């Protein structure tokens, strides 16, 4: 079927086709068709398939070596472990234990790893024993930079630190000094929230309010506690002065949050999406959001893959509903440029070139041999070449220096529904080349959020304690003056021979 | 001596054992060029102490006349050098097919058979998590000692996990009850910037919100540094007398080193179990005036026979005649003093209880009559799983009880540091067994007034006082008055407002009159 292709070397593929948040059952392995299918996961799986097919067709590098692939669905945290054993096992599906594996050839030569950080780490804790190379797309968590703990892991995506840096620089560019943070009830929410807290403290931003969302099943019938929880959240959002909101959440759990706020009618906010939902077609299909405010999100650069659209048109290998689910959203995904598809494509090409150089292959003419995965891991570090106008090579931490975009949502489907407003360069750690942005304001004036208005002339600062961003102002009394040039917080006393004009910056003579 | 050869013993059913027998050198986390693992050449006492406890438990259970009659119970121990890669190989071997070299990648396991019936799990929570995913997919019953993280309690991630120590949440709920009963409504909380302190601070914040007690801010402190000063500045500026330091011992030691180096204000410190033992921290001379230290420890009967058992069995290991009857090449070098240095460690009791619990669970699963068990198709783990979930088992005396949470029930003692000289000494000041039975009269407060230091905030105001809040999630009022004549045009609003010179009004007014 579509999920397997024989060859001289096999790539193990792990993709999250069905990913409902809600072990063996009756001592048999789970099967994920009972959960809702994800469009993006199937798209990325097809992206890997296209990449390997092109490598097979491409006569420029390999000497007719057939690069095969075998894809198993890592349904988020579930359905795990078993795929790793199925990859590691020998040709008889049994795995003999040894004191030293350096003489052992696995059934797959490399693994295109999971996307969920939890699955990535679970698989890596297995493969670290074998040093079987693992390349994971889109798994941003900065845990994976602890290389001594994860030697065999590499990534075709920038880390979470760059994402939070891009958010901070975006806020500073428009002087949004006063923001709200929402997190899901899991590691993705918590770790990113703490990272954002540290980044915020250093740079002159203040988190006005922070709260955990309930993890509703996307077709849940609401419990009383959940309903009151969501309305409490929207109440807190309404009371605070900031209209700038940061949301760290999976896509599924935000559907009913949006449905709820679309009945509270608390419109006019600036929504900053984390990359987990910045480009979600399903959420963006809700035309109501056109009337809920302005939506911005951070995501990887769009790189146009040639011919990808035309190509697109032993447990639990198969899917059926994936095709039907793709048929309709092909309308969006043809206009939408290949974004993460490039991460998958570049992972496949990186492994292809690493294999080609490991075999020391001259043009389409070299020998075929058994390859132990540790040698291929050793060679994967060392690739350096342009794939589609972007050079791909790994930092000492294992990340690839791909550019990031900030995308503004568009509802005029005659154009690309996601519009690029800025570009971020990770080597420079700078946001750059900001474009025109269509705000919700009556004259397209930049929306505003600060704790307090700037003081008038001749006033000293009066902090109200809870945040450094919040300060009232005090007029200087006679006999004192505002020496903002040297000190902002206290009106300096005038020389003994002179006086002051109340709220003024300088003294004068009196009798 | 011959001691490594004793680490395995055949039986009709066999229990796998994981213990931290060795520890890595500074560079022992080597950047391996090739897959094979390191070996931690440095011996450590605690691993051998716990392994001896397990061996004693198994030998007693074999000698027992009514438990498992006619059934011979074996053990199979392995080292875990606190690092996942070292741990994976022995766990893989545990899950290998019976009597064979290999583990099978089947799609269903209705007829599979691992070579061990149960696994005595690793000590630290990191290994607990990593090995728990693997083991619990296979539905292998894993009983762990010392793994305290509440994260492990989730049955939708760890179906087959059990432990013989209280989960962190019991400690933190006892702490919340302590704060509630002493009336400390306004507090500061600190976690060590590792998974332990991070998760504990998350749990405590959730409980504090659930009980109305107010967090000043969620601070986290570095492990071994330059940000601890900022955290201490925040605590100083926040005007708090009660600080919950839930931290690993190294981080607490660093924090207190800096605190005494900074002449920090004396404050009430509430301590986690680990830091309170304070082998490191109790040495600093200025500790006697750093404030008040309160904390909890859980109470269980001491494994009194253990020291004599160790002396007996190491004497036997000294006798070359018994040696006539290898996975720890470090062990055979060890002289008895290395073990004597820690011949009273209390978690030996937890190891003993875990072994006894598994033995009792197997006895129940066989439906065995004490006069003799029936001939049976050999038992398999998922049969033990369904029986263990509601089991009661004795440990000497002290009947313990599992429940669906995976914890054993427990009770705690509230302890206080009394000072004589530069040495603090632990004394009991109350009981907790789900509610706090405080013995208030015994407390000595750090203030010379020796009456309880206050740390509180209000949730009430006089009508005219401005609506204003503080705390990490607005958990406190801080309303304040306004001067006479001037009036707050809306008491639900901030701006006090003014009128002509020939007009007057009271204090805290919301109106003005000519
Ligand atoms: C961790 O929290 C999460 O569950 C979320 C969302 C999620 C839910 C179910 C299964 C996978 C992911 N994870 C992420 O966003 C990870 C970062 C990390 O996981 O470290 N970046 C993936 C970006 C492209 C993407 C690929 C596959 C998608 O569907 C299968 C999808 O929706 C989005």
């Amino acid at each position: 079927s579509d999920f397997y292709l024989p060859g001289d070397y096999l790539l193990g593929g792990l993709f999250s086709l069905h990913a409902n948040m809600k072990h063996l059952n009756f001592l048999q392995v789970p099967m994920c068709k009972e959960y809702e299918v994800k469009v993006i996961g199937y798209n990325l799986m097809q992206a890997m398939r296209f990449a390997v097919e092109e490598i097979n067709n491409d006569s420029s590098l390999l000497p007719g070596v057939l690069l095969g692939y075998e894809i198993v669905d890592v349904c988020y945290i579930s359905n795990n472990v078993q795929p790793v054993l199925y990859f590691l096992a020998h040709e008889d599906n049994l795995l003999p234990i040894q004191e030293d594996y350096s003489n052992y050839s696995s059934r797959v030569v490399a693994v295109i790893g999971p996307d969920n950080s939890e699955s990535v780490m679970t698989v890596a804790n297995f493969l670290s024993l074998f040093l079987l190379p693992q390349i994971t797309y889109s798994a941003i968590s900065d845990e994976l930079r602890d290389k001594v703990r994860f030697p065999a892991l590499l990534r075709t995506t920038p880390s979470a630190d760059h994402h939070i840096e891009a958010m901070v620089q975006l806020m500073l560019h428009f002087r949004w000094n006063w923001i709200i943070v929402l997190v899901s009830n899991d590691t993705y929410g918590r770790d990113n929230g703490q990272l954002l807290g540290e980044r915020v403290a250093r740079r002159g931003i203040c988190i006005a309010f922070q709260e955990t969302l309930p993890t509703l099943q996307p077709n849940q019938n609401m419990t009383s506690e959940e309903r009151q929880r969501l309305v409490t959240i929207v109440d807190k959002l309404q009371q605070s002065t900031a209209r700038v909101v940061v949301v760290f959440s999976p896509d599924l759990t935000l559907y009913h949050f949006f449905n709820e706020v679309l009945r509270q009618n608390f419109t006019g906010a600036v929504w900053i999406a984390s990359e987990s939902w910045a480009i979600d077609p399903v959420l963006h299909n809700l035309t109501e959001l056109r009337h809920l405010g302005t939506f911005l999100g951070i995501t990887i650069q769009s790189v146009p893959i040639p011919g990808f659209s035309e190509f697109r048109e032993t447990c639990n290998q198969e899917c059926d509903n994936c095709l039907n689910a793709t048929l309709s959203f092909n309308t969006i995904l043809r206009l939408s440029g290949e974004r993460v598809v490039y991460s998958v494509y570049s992972a496949v090409y990186a492994v292809a070139h690493a294999l080609h150089s490991l075999l020391g292959c001259d043009k389409s003419t070299c020998t075929k041999r058994v390859v132990y995965p540790w040698q291929l891991l050793e060679e994967i570090w060392k690739v350096n070449f342009t794939l589609l106008d972007h050079q791909i090579f790994f930092d000492p931490q294992g990340d690839v220096a791909l550019h990031l975009e900030i995308v503004q949502w568009q509802w005029d489907r005659s154009q690309n529904p996601f519009q690029s407003v800025a570009s971020y360069y990770p080597l420079q750690r700078q946001l750059k080349n900001i474009q025109d942005i269509s705000w919700h304001t009556i004259n397209n004036t930049i929306p505003m959020s600060m704790c307090s208005k700037r003081c008038q002339s001749g006033q000293k600062k009066k902090p109200v304690g809870i945040h450094v961003c919040c300060f009232e102002c005090i007029d200087c009394l006679p006999g004192t003056f505002l020496n903002h040039t040297e000190d902002e917080y206290e009106c300096q006393a005038c020389p003994n021979n002179e006086w002051s004009y109340q709220s003024e910056t300088s003294c004068f003579k009196r009798q | 001596l011959c001691l490594s050869q004793q680490l395995r013993m055949k039986g009709d059913y066999v229990l796998g054992g994981l213990f931290p027998l060795g520890e890595a050198e500074e560079a022992g986390l080597r950047s391996r060029t090739r897959p094979s693992s390191p070996v931690c050449t440095r011996f450590s006492s605690n691993g051998l102490l716990w392994a001896l406890a397990m061996k004693m438990a198994v030998e007693e259970i074999n000698n027992k006349s009514d438990l498992l009659p006619g059934l011979r119970l074996g053990y199979d121990l392995f080292d875990t050098c606190s690092e996942p890669v070292v741990a994976m190989k022995p766990s893989l071997m545990f899950l290998a097919k019976a009597g064979s070299r290999d583990i099978a990648a089947y799609c269903n396991y209705t007829q599979y058979q691992p070579r061990v019936l149960a696994v005595i799990g690793p000590h630290s929570s990191e290994l607990a998590m990593v090995t728990g995913k693997f083991f619990s997919f296979f539905l292998m019953p894993q009983v762990s000692y010392g793994a305290s993280m509440e994260l492990l309690s989730a049955r939708e991630t760890f179906p087959s996990f059990f432990r013989t120590v209280p989960s962190d949440r019991v400690q933190l709920t006892a702490a919340a009850e302590l704060l509630q009963e002493f009336g400390w409504n306004w507090v500061a909380a600190l976690g060590s910037d590792d998974e332990y302190g991070r998760q504990g601070l998350s749990i405590f914040s959730a409980l504090a919100a659930a009980r109305g007690i107010c967090i000043a801010h969620e601070g986290l402190v570095p492990l071994p540094l330059g940000k601890v000063q900022d955290v201490l500045h925040q605590v100083n500026q926040s005007s708090v007398q009660v600080v919950l330091l839930f931290a690993s011992v190294h981080a607490a030691h660093a924090l207190f080193n800096y605190s005494i180096s900074s002449r920090l204000s004396p404050k009430v410190w509430v301590a986690s179990e680990a830091w309170l033992t304070s082998d490191l921290v109790m040495g600093l001379p200025g500790m006697a005036q750093m404030g008040t230290v309160l904390g909890f420890l859980q109470r269980g009967a001491q494994l009194h026979e253990f020291p004599q058992y160790v002396k007996t069995h190491l004497a036997l290991a000294t006798d070359p005649a018994f040696c006539s009857a290898q996975r720890c090449p470090q062990c055979d070098c060890i002289t008895l003093q290395n073990v004597s240095a820690g011949l009273n460690h209390h978690q030996t009791f937890s190891v003993y209880a875990a072994v006894y619990s598994v033995a009792q669970a197997l006895h129940n699963t066989l439906q065995c009559n004490a006069s003799g068990c029936p001939a049976q198709d050999p038992v398999k783990p998922w049969q033990l799983l369904e029986n263990m979930y509601n089991l009661t088992f004795h440990v000497g005396g002290l009947p313990l009880r599992f429940d669906s949470s995976g914890n054993v029930d427990m009770e705690y003692d509230l302890k206080l540091w009394v000072w004589q000289g530069s040495v603090p000494r632990l004394h009991d000041v109350g009981r907790f067994n789900g509610s706090l039975r405080t013995e208030r009269l015994k407390i000595r407060w750090h203030t010379s007034d020796n009456q309880k230091p206050v740390s509180r905030c209000s949730r009430q105001c006089q009508e005219g006082q401005v609506r204003r809040v503080k705390g990490f999630h607005s958990c406190c009022y801080d309303c304040v008055d306004c001067e006479a004549g001037s009036y707050r045009q809306n008491p639900d609003d901030i701006a006090c407002t003014f009128c002509g010179q020939d007009e007057w009004s009271p204090e805290r007014s919301t109106r003005c009159f000519r």
